[PDB]
């Protein structure tokens, strides 16, 4: 919940589409969840740098 | 600052067609009455060519 929160707000920053969550699954400490983009553009390597670098500027490297 | 990114610099473009371009490029930047997505058609034709 807080990782989708804080790339939408990334992506309102920086102009960037939306990601929405569809399904997920998470057994034990393994998760897997399938996010569909809002405005149906498709996945670009910006979209998924932005939502691996998860809490930037807020912990450390 | 009138704009936060201008919606276009007039020095760059040379013609109508120009102007419309550079509007839709930057159109995301703006507060939109109507997010763009795909578009949906009701009508279509095709004549017959050469």
């Amino acid at each position: 919940t807080v990782a989708l929160d804080d790339y939408n707000n990334r992506a309102y920053r920086l102009n960037l589409p939306k990601l929405e969550l569809v399904t997920d699954n998470k057994v034990g400490d393994d998760s897997v969840e399938v996010l569909r983009v809002v405005d149906g553009s498709p996945l670009t390597p910006e979209i998924a740098k932005l939502y691996v670098n998860c809490m930037q500027d807020h912990a450390d490297k | 600052k009138l704009f936060e990114t201008s919606p276009f610099d007039p020095l760059t473009i040379k013609n109508n067609q120009d102007v419309v371009d550079k509007l839709y490029a930057t159109q995301s930047s703006s507060i939109q009455e109507v997010v763009p997505t795909k578009t949906f058609a009701t009508e279509l034709q095709f004549g017959v060519t050469s």
